[PDB]
RNA sequence: UGGUGGCGAUAGCGAAGAGGUCACACCCGUUCCCAUACCGAACACGGAAGUUAAGCUCUUCAGCGCCGAUGGUAGUCGGGGGUUUCCCCCUGUGAGAGUAGGACGCCGCCAA
RNA sequence: UACAAGUAGUCAGAGCCCGUUAACGGGUGAUGGCGUGCCUUUUGUAGAAUGAACCGGCGAGUUACGAUCUCGUGCAAGGUU
RNA sequence: AGUCUUGGAGGUAGAGCACUGAUUGGACUAGGGGCCCCUACCGGGUUACCGAAUUCAGUCAAACUCCGAAUGCCAAUGACUUAUCCUUGGGAGUCAGACUGCGAGUGAUAAGAUCCGUAGUCGAAAGGGAAACAGCCCAGACCGCCAGCUAAGGUCCCAAAGU
RNA sequence: UAAUAGCUCACUGGUCGAGUGACUCUGCGCCGAAAAUGUACCGGGGCUAAACGUAUCACCGAAGCUGCGGACUGUUCG
RNA sequence: GGGGCGGUCGCCUCCUAAAAGGUAACGGAGGCGCCCAAAGGUUCCCUCAGAAUGGUUGGAAAUCAUUCGCAGAGUGUAAAGGCACAAGGGAGCUUGACUGCGAGACCUACAAGUCGAGCAGGGACGAAAGUCGGGCUUAGUGAUCCGGUGGUUCCGCAUGGAAGGGCCAUCGCUCAACGGAUAAAAGCUACCCCGGGGAUAACAGGCUUAUCUCCCCCAAGAGUCCACAUCGACGGGGAGGUUUGGCACCUCGAUGUCGGCUCAUCGCAUCCUGGGGCUGUAGUCGGUCCCAAGGGUUGGGCUGUUCGCCCAUUAAAGCGGUACG
């Protein structure tokens, strides 16, 4: 014989988004290349990187990424020309 | 019976026990106490329990200490049932002993009732348990 | 400056890290003696192998 | 001494004490630009009666806040055991709330 | 070959019999060690999953027309009916 | 590709209370009981009788984090070792996996249970060990030899080696 | 039975006169321990070492490695 | 976690997630099928929530004034991230919620999705530098075919036109089973059939032991006093695999399923018979516990019934295992 339950009601769940480094410290990059996937300003661009439409961190021109850190508490992301 | 009046989420997982108790290690509040030495569940029953057992024999000795509450819920399925189809519903209360925690603190009452009366109290207890009297 | 290898306990069975290694030093086969010299990356090999191979000097 | 900068507040918050001829700032009064969803404290307006009181700058201090490795541990890579919902041994590696103390500012650039 | 249990083999092996496409030969083998058929399907078969009583015969990827790729040929900015 | 050096991102184990919840006692009282009387309690005096708010001390948390490794990940440069990597084209089979470790779920921290990540073996791997045994341990079969050395395991005998 | 009894424990005196009494940690061991065709939870025989723990050295042990030979496949040239 | 029934089917957020990314379950929590002519864009200027104290209508908070006050408050809306040099609030102006694009870059089987400096034309705001290709970021949404609408320097079957068809812009799907079979769709079969499966259920075997059956530990108490003659709370530990279960491991190219008859056989956790201990055991009788499996362990009424209840005997009318023999 059996018992009959049901209704969990909690199966759902979105598609995960990608999000983080695409780029590694010291990497050359090329313009227009993304560095950091992030969501909300977790860092704050610097020099020759700019801030995109859902706040994505995409390099001005081809160089080289350095990630720093950017007073007490906050990183930057920064492009070096060679 | 100690129940926590209000509780965020009524199912967590049951989690895993490593390792030595985070504090509340030594006697601190009273003069003896009672630890346990090897890691379990305690659940309300038995912590009531232990307390009727110290606490009635104890009468008018002095006063009582306890330094568990148990938080965390427990759930369990409903009897004879298929597994799955969605996490049963909560019935219980349970606290983790981790080794090296101290259960029960006792207070103004000499040596060796306070000895024999932990021991009672001990057989209530699942756990190994040793005395540790303060420093 | 020289100092060589001998694999003693098999690859097989053995995870995928320490199958690579012991073929980037040329342990084809167990039993083989492989002469190399010392810097820290041979170096570096025989700590993180260490217990299928026995090392030894000249 | 004023202006403007870089350095993670080791830069602070506090408690006390000094300064102003110059500079800075409180002050004076809105007349004409300009303003107060109501107003010359605020925006600007154009002066200089007295005022270090505050702002500001220097002097002191560990009360708070901050920084902080040493040896200990917890954890953990890899091996190796065991009575194995979990413990133990070894090569490494190295927790943070803990103190030894550090600190109640460091370097410019232009106008005295 | 009548004190021995055995996917029935294999390999050691004494004895006995015979003598060959002559070669470190042939038959039988007391005794010892090891050893649960074949195929299909399965994560996994000795399987108590399936199929086969045996023997012999028959019995399953070809051709046509196109396409594509490789190879090899004849010509080559032409090739070809 | 491996390794050494070096640069990073990342909040897990740990740890912790700074936030969010939970939670224990000490102190204290706002305020709810407490009866009396004046009586609309106007208030007094009211038991530690309860009890918000602070402080002292203490305990937990997957959806708590002022912190935070080991590893793994992505790179750069040089050094050594190794040689396997990319592009295109032809031709496939595979979409039922299992077990053993470790890290999780669900379950009753039950299952030779199910479902994930990671490692190995079987799958598709015979040989030696564990009596027999796929997944446990050691180890890879091109053949032959009446050769030696050995790994796991073992050395009274069955049954080889130390009564 | 209620003191009323050889009597007995608290406690002290003399007898001979040496070990005597509490706790903690830890190794190993016992009871707890009852199933169904038969010993049946060392593979048997059996074992008080042929068990366990520590240290050392022998030896066995595979189709692993090496030795001898044969065949085949790749790379540098027979 | 056999089907049916229940629930769900797409998208967004967190945890599960093992400090890169990714990662399942009928795992744990919420939201979405919009809204905003400003809740945009620029320029310029500020700054919270809460508390304390005064003040009347007036307070527990309506509106003022002071002080403290890193962020507790907001950030259109779910959560997360981030935000006080604003991304929070207020004011003026305006439509960049523009066209043609786009070096490159992420992600990905494909289809898709996302960012993007900079260039051209023409703007808006500001004096300028400079900003602006909607919302603070992540949801607020669907293929193709077919048809409608607007523009076309496109083609239009002898020619010239038209009918029509292209190209561009655009509208029509809770096509929500949301990568959508058709424009257009419900049930029964114990009259049933075929191809397959132990990939998948019923009986039985197996693993587990929740449940069940026994054995216990501590002991509050009951027991006229006394826990421990007998029973034993609240709690804990086990063993067994006869119940009900969970898992789907052999069997669907067949392993016959309840009960009864005939026949037994085994275990002991013993119903009688044997031997004992304690007793709240005077003796006749008992209660419990231990050793003991040699043997025995009844006929009927009722129901298919095992099981029960009843009648009458007996020393006793045992419990279980052997594919519920």
């Amino acid at each position: 014989s059996k018992k009959g339950v049901g209704s969990t009601k909690n199966g759902r769940d979105s598609e995960a988004k990608r999000l983080g480094a695409k780029r590694a410290d010291g990497q050359f990059v090329t313009g227009g290349s993304i560095l950091y996937r992030q969501r909300g300003t977790k860092i704050y661009p610097g020099e020759n990187v700019g801030r995109g439409g859902d706040d994505t961190l995409f390099a001005k021109i081809d160089g080289t990424v350095k990630f720093e850190r950017f007073g007490r508490d906050r990183k930057k992301v920064s492009v070096y020309p060679v | 019976m100690l129940l926590p009046k209000r509780v965020k989420y009524r199912r967590e997982h049951r989690g895993k026990m490593r390792g030595r108790a985070k504090g509340g290690t030594e006697v601190h509040f009273g003069e003896f106490g009672i630890q346990a030495l090897e890691a379990s569940w305690i659940t309300n029953r038995q912590i009531e329990a232990a307390r009727i057992a110290m606490t009635r024999y104890m009468k008018r000795g002095g006063k009582v200490w306890i330094k568990i509450f148990p938080s965390k819920p427990y759930t369990a399925k409903p009897l004879e049932v298929r597994m799955g189809s969605g996490k049963g519903a909560p019935e219980g209360w349970v606290a983790v002993v981790k080794p090296g925690k101290v259960l029960f603190e006792i207070s103004g009452v000499s040596e060796e009732v306070a000895r024999e009366a932990l021991r009672l109290a001990s057989h209530k207890l699942p756990i190994k348990t040793k005395f540790v009297k303060r420093e | 400056a020289k100092l060589e290898i001998t694999l003693k306990r098999s690859v097989i069975g053995r995870p995928e890290d320490q199958r690579v290694t012991v073929r980037t030093l040329g342990l084809k086969k167990t039993n083989q003696t492989v002469v190399h010299e010392d810097n820290a990356a041979i170096r570096g090999m025989i700590n993180k192998v260490s217990h299928l191979v026995s090392v030894k000097e000249q």
